[PDB]
């Protein structure tokens, strides 16, 4: 059912020739995987530990440890609004509610479109400018309630 | 060293740590993370004390004690107030979330977290929210998966991944929803999968063929035996209840098998619950089968053999050795026959030959752990001999030992042992006719013939010591390959060499045999191993005899007119053919056994003999120690028309009647008395158990429970009045609970293990002198043999190269660890276990035959055409076929015989 | 561009020190900033921490020594060798050597990072660099050093 293709397979092994053990690149296989396909589906699991030679349940045991490593399918675009501290001090609560708002989901849940996912991840390390949320590569920082419904429109 | 607990004295063992060293005092410790066989990780917080910086310190601080190094002059506290209170707060932080399941649970009653929160004095909860729940995963047919009585202990990975080297068991899954399983739904792959039920301190890994049919520990009728399903001779406790073998727990032994087990010693004990058993004598007359009791049994029996001119008898390794020795008694010693091939017979003599005369010596299973180079010659060691598998993973980790010695990081830091040594490992060298489950580890696998596999060995003998034959015709990547093996061999203080008679040639135990004669000469601390097929395939050797050859030879000319068969089917041994024709011309066969076998239709006699768990006998282990197994339980005390006597005990009384025309159901002392004054290299197995008179302060030894149930009402739907307690007179053990199982008796024999406040695995830590040491006074079993002073000579007979001659095909022996046993194979939970049955080929053979993967190819051996779907195997050569020796069909007297008429059904 | 310029990789500055500079980026986990649980995540396993002793120094990365620093501590390195000891030792005058970054965050005038002496007091940081709170707002509790 899967396959991992010739770039995937290239880069796992540039990887790999990076650190003494090969076990070491699982992390980076994993992160390789869902770049290229939005997620680490099931097959992917053996697939990486076929080419990196440790068994599958260590990758399992990787893949599931790691928030950011996906195991169920994800949206086109990844919300992941910040849940701790100074963004709480900051009202990260108007956001999460414009969000829900606006995209009619519960965090964790993906739309019917398969268009957003949304996700409270930890502290983005952008505290003095919260609250914050990251978008799949993007950082927005210093959000209000109202910038939501533009910000969300930009992302297709 | 010396520690103070409380304010009392004590003298322990600096390199332990204190949670082991308080264990071994008698103090008790709750713990849940910590394992004597695996070291200490520190996960569960358990096992908090008080430990002070000197003896005029009152504050002092909460340290584990399974990672805290029991150094000299310590001061430690386990009933301080601060102490118990954290550890019944970490009881209750598991209890937080654990299941209401306790009545429906297979643990209970047997659990280690019962225990440890009765222990600590949890009973009131105060939680009063939501608790996580899991999905279940199905495991197989053998463990039953329940993973909301999860603690997070992780000993399963331990156990499974560092210890057992398991690859599909792990923990996903972070904070508070950390997951023990397989990645996806399967079968468990190890061959020791079965430990985690014994492992797991909860329910969540539980003996799904045990839940089948499910009783609590306290109603079982334990009793010390032997594991029969191959020669290595773990120690188990079988219990039973309500008539039927419910269970094997491992039973400790510090000598063989310390706390682990194989599946299929666990798990195949399910031949004894089969329905088609025979349970009382049955003579055939006519076409009719009249069934007998005990005397006129033996009444006619003793009149037929009376009248008949010549009687001859034919053992097998299955049964004990007394069951031999009567058959042997009765039918007279040149009239006794091995039940074995002439082929099996040979390889097994030399075998003991080697353990007995060679001068090196042979290690107990726990002492293989300790060597530090391992060359193991055509023994498929996992699927045959599975336990000395285990033992040699362990070896082959001493590596990481050592280094991490070498830093003094201390041996129970199992943690810093496995990241300091990361891939570095002792050399494992290993030679099949195929891949093994030991190549994941093995430095080395030689893929070959048996007839290549034991060239390497003359070669590596050579190469060690110039005085040993040599070789020619080595390739030089082959030679290259060959040099690593010496280099690895020669420089290890401890090389151990393994082989056996499970290749199916006698060149590969000639050739390991010549290595170690190599390894000694160079001053190593040299072991060798053999690998039997049997339960008591050494004790057949010693004791000796013909072949089943020359049985049936017998048979057939007519020399023989009566044929008294114990505990064989034959058909493992020869060819279905002869045996039938032999059997048939012969006017009287009488079958001593407790499995319904194919050649009960000829036979004029059956004798309903015990299994292991009715009957009591030694054994003889591959490493030639004897072993007792004592009776579980009476087969008639549920049945009263059950007549299931010993063989040994129906053979005695058969002697007795045909001398004197009076039966004699003797006791076991007078048969092991008559097996150590007639056969003096067996007078070692008076010393493996005690005699019947043994007692502890004058009462016996118990077989159940003090708390065992229903004793007025488990056989009132057969009859309200309460029959009389079944009476013991061959061992020291009763049916009862009217006896001694105290921790601190002075025996070797333990039925189970049992101490207040430890219901679980965990008391087996009261019956030993040290955890993880030896039982307290000595473990059980005696070497029947010592190391010979002065060795063999080399054996100079070094085969040719394999040739694959056109027309026929070298069998290639593939064992399976579910399926070759006999036994075994007969009870029903290995049935979805086995595998199918695939004839095995190399890619160019199927190539010349056309034949693709999966399509049915007949072959006719004996012939006898019989067919069978291809699979292809690219580890295997060229010229030979791939065969699962002991399925249905395929006996183990084929390996190594060619084929015949292969092609395409 | 420092493997370019000869800063980085074989033969450095015509020394013979080889060294060789890979960046690692993680997947999301808070456990691994910790040291041993890093060296975990650094060796692609689950990040779980490591009892010690033994200490990284000695058994580390792969069972090799190994030594773990911050960010900020390999930035005050080369200003401490680039200077010298007494420059770094007479920058402030308190048992703790050296600069460092703090800063305010949270409902404050000027939330950022500004790099101050050690033996700064918090409330001339909270009300000159941060410039206080904002309007209409009292203060009631701070944490100093994260969460
Ligand atoms: S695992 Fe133990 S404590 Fe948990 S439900 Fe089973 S018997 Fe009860
Ligand atoms: S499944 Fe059992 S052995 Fe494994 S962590 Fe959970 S309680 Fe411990
Ligand atoms: S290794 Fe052999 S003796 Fe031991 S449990 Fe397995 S089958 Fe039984
Ligand atoms: S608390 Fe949200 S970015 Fe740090
Ligand atoms: S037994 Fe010591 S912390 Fe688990
Ligand atoms: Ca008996």
């Amino acid at each position: 059912a899967f396959e991992l293709s010739a770039a995937e397979r290239e880069a796992i092994e540039h990887e790999m020739h990076h650190y003494e053990d090969p076990r070491a690149a699982s992390i980076e296989a994993l992160k390789i995987v869902q770049k290229q396909r939005g997620w680490v589906p099931d097959g992917a699991i053996h697939a990486i530990a076929d080419v990196l030679g440790i068994p599958a349940s260590d990758v399992e045991g990787v893949a599931t440890f790691y928030s950011q490593i996906f195991r169920q399918p994800v949206g086109r675009h990844v919300i992941r609004y910040c849940d701790s501290v100074v963004c709480h001090i900051n009202g990260y609560q108007g956001i999460q509610a414009a969000l829900e708002k606006k995209l009619n989901i519960k965090p964790g849940q993906t739309t019917f479109d398969g268009r957003f996912t949304l996700l409270p991840t930890c502290c983005l390390g952008n505290c003095d400018k919260g609250p914050n949320m990251m978008i799949d590569e993007d950082t927005h920082a210093h959000l209000t309630p109202e910038a939501i419904p533009e910000l969300l429109e930009r992302y297709k | 060293a010396t520690i103070h607990v409380d304010g009392k004295e004590y003298e322990v063992n600096g390199a332990d740590n204190l949670l082991e060293a308080c264990l071994s005092l008698g103090l008790d410790i709750p713990y849940f993370c910590w394992h004597p066989a695996l070291g200490s990780v520190g996960a569960c917080r358990q096992c908090a004390v008080k430990q002070y910086q000197n003896a005029e310190d009152t504050r002092g601080r909460l340290v584990m004690s399974c990672m805290t190094p029991a150094s000299d002059g310590t001061f430690i506290s386990i009933d301080d107030e601060e102490a118990k209170q954290f550890r019944e707060s970490v009881v209750e932080w598991l209890m937080t979330n654990h299941p209401h399941d306790c009545p429906v649970c297979e643990e209970g009653g047997n659990c280690h977290l019962q225990d440890m929160t009765v222990m600590t004095g949890h009973s009131f909860r105060r939680y009063r929210f939501t608790k996580r729940t899991h999905r279940n995963q199905d495991l197989g047919p053998f463990i039953s998966h329940e993973m909301n009585r999860c603690i997070a202990c992780y000993r399963c990975v331990r156990y499974y991944k560092d210890y057992a080297g398991g690859t599909d068991l792990g923990v996903y899954g972070a904070h508070d929803n950390v997951y023990f399983g397989r990645p996806e739904d399967g079968t468990l792959e190890s061959e020791f999968s079965g430990n985690l039920v014994e492992i797991c301190p909860t329910g969540v890994f539980t003996d799904k063929t045990h839940s089948e049919r499910y009783n609590r520990k306290w109603d079982m009728q334990f009793a010390p035996s032997i594991c029969q399903q191959c020669s290595i001779g773990c120690n188990i406790s079988p219990g039973e209840r309500y008539g039927e073998l419910r269970r094997i727990e491992n039973r400790y032994n510090g000598t063989v098998n310390h706390y682990f087990l194989c599946d299929r010693g666990r798990f195949g004990y399910g031949y004894v619950n089969l329905k088609d058993r025979p349970r009382q004598p049955v003579q055939r007359r006519g076409d009719d089968f009249i069934t007998l009791n005990a005397e006129q049994a033996m009444q006619g029996a003793a009149d037929i053999l009376r009248q008949s001119k010549k009687v001859i008898g034919i053992g097998s390794p299955r049964a004990s050795v007394e069951s031999n020795f009567a058959l042997r008694e009765l039918v007279g010693e040149e009239n006794f026959y091995t039940g074995i091939a002439h082929g099996e017979q040979e390889r097994l003599q030399l075998a003991l030959k080697v353990l007995r005369e060679g001068g090196i010596y042979t290690p107990a299973l726990r002492e293989i752990e300790s060597y530090d180079a391992v060359l193991v010659l055509g023994e498929d060691v996992t699927q045959t001999g599975a336990r000395v598998a285990l033992a040699v993973r362990q070896a082959v980790k001493g590596k990481a030992r050592e280094m991490a010695a070498a830093q003094k990081v201390a041996d129970w830091q199992i943690a810093a042992i496995l990241n300091i040594g990361q891939r570095a490992k002792h050399p494992l060298f290993v030679t099949n006719v195929d891949d093994t489950r030991l190549d994941d580890i093995a430095a080395w696998t030689y893929r070959a013939p048996v007839e290549d596999q034991a060239r390497l060995g003359f070669a590596i003998a050579h190469a060690l010591d110039n005085s040993a034959p040599a070789v020619d015709g080595i390739e030089p990547e082959l030679q290259s390959k060959i040099d690593v093996i010496v280099q690895a061999l020669a420089g290890a203080k401890k090389p151990l060499i393994i082989s056996g008679t499970n290749a199916g040639s006698l060149e590969v135990i000639q050739a390991a045999a010549n290595v170690a004669k190599a390894l000694k000469g160079r001053g190593a601390d040299v072991g060798i191993t053999m690998i039997a097929r049997s339960v008591n395939s050494m004790g057949l050797g010693i004791m000796g005899g013909g072949s089943l050859e020359e049985a049936l030879t017998e048979l057939e000319t007519g020399r023989a007119d009566a044929v008294v068969v114990l505990e064989n089917d034959l058909h493992r041994h020869a060819s279905a053919t002869r045996v039938n024709a032999a059997l048939a011309k012969a006017p009287l066969v009488m079958v001593v056994d407790h499995q319904r076998t194919a050649i009960m239709e000829n036979a004029h006699l059956v004798l309903s003999a015990a299994s292991f768990a009715e009957s009591d006998g030694t054994v003889i282990n591959n490493e030639g120690r004897a072993q007792r197994f004592f009776q579980v339980y009476d087969p008639a005390y549920y049945d009263s028309k059950t007549v299931m006597l010993e063989s040994w005990r129906w053979l005695h009384s058969l002697h007795s009647t045909l001398l004197s025309r009076e039966v004699d159901w003797t006791q076991l002392d007078h048969v092991i008395d008559a097996v150590v004054a007639k056969i003096p290299e067996l007078a070692g197995i008076k010393d493996a158990a005690p005699d019947a008179t043994f007692r502890i302060r004058g009462q016996k030894l118990a077989r159940e429970p003090h708390r065992y149930s229903g004793r007025t009402a488990m056989r009132a739907n057969i009859s309200v009045h309460e029959p009389r307690q079944p009476q013991d007179i061959d061992t020291m053990f009763t049916f009862s609970m009217e006896g001694n199982n105290q921790p601190t008796a002075h025996r070797s024999q333990v039925p189970f293990a049992w101490a207040p406040g430890w219901n679980s695995p965990q008391a087996w830590n009261k019956f030993q002198d040290e955890v993880g040491g030896k039982l307290r006074f000595g473990d059980p079993g005696v070497r029947l043999f010592e190391t010979s002073e002065n060795g063999l000579d080399y054996f100079t007979s070094v085969p040719a190269r394999f040739q694959p001659q056109d027309g026929k095909w070298r069998i290639a022996p593939y064992y399976h660890l579910f399926g070759s046993d006999e036994l075994s194979q007969r009870a029903p939970v290995f049935q979805s276990r086995m595998p199918q049955p695939y004839i095995k080929l190399n890619p160019a053979d199927a190539a010349k035959l056309g034949v693709n993967a999966g399509t049915r190819v007949s072959f006719s051996y004996d012939g006898n055409t019989v067919t069978l779907p291809v699979e292809i195997a690219e580890g295997l050569t060229a010229g030979q076929v791939g065969l699962p020796m002991g399925m249905s069909g395929i006996a183990p007297v084929l390996a190594g015989a060619h084929l015949e008429d292969l092609k395409e059904a | 561009e420092a493997t370019e310029a000869g800063l980085l990789g074989k033969n450095i500055m015509g020394t013979g020190f080889d060294f060789e500079l890979f960046v690692h980026t993680g997947a999301g986990r808070y456990i691994c900033g910790e040291e041993t649980a890093l060296i975990n995540s650094l060796e692609g396993r689950r990040a779980n921490p490591r009892s010690k002793p033994p200490f990284p120094a000695t058994s580390g990365a792969w069972g090799k020594p190994t030594c773990v620093n911050n960010v900020e501590t390999l930035c005050n390195v080369p200003a401490i060798l680039a200077n010298g000891v007494e420059w770094y030792q007479n920058i402030s005058k308190s048992k703790d050597a050296g600069t460092k970054l703090m800063g305010f965050s949270g409902r404050v005038k000027n939330p950022g990072l500004w790099e101050l002496p050690f033996g700064t007091t918090a409330r001339e940081i909270l009300e000159d660099y941060a410039g206080g709170m904002r309007d209409g707002l009292k203060f009631k509790a701070w944490q100093p050093g994260g969460a």
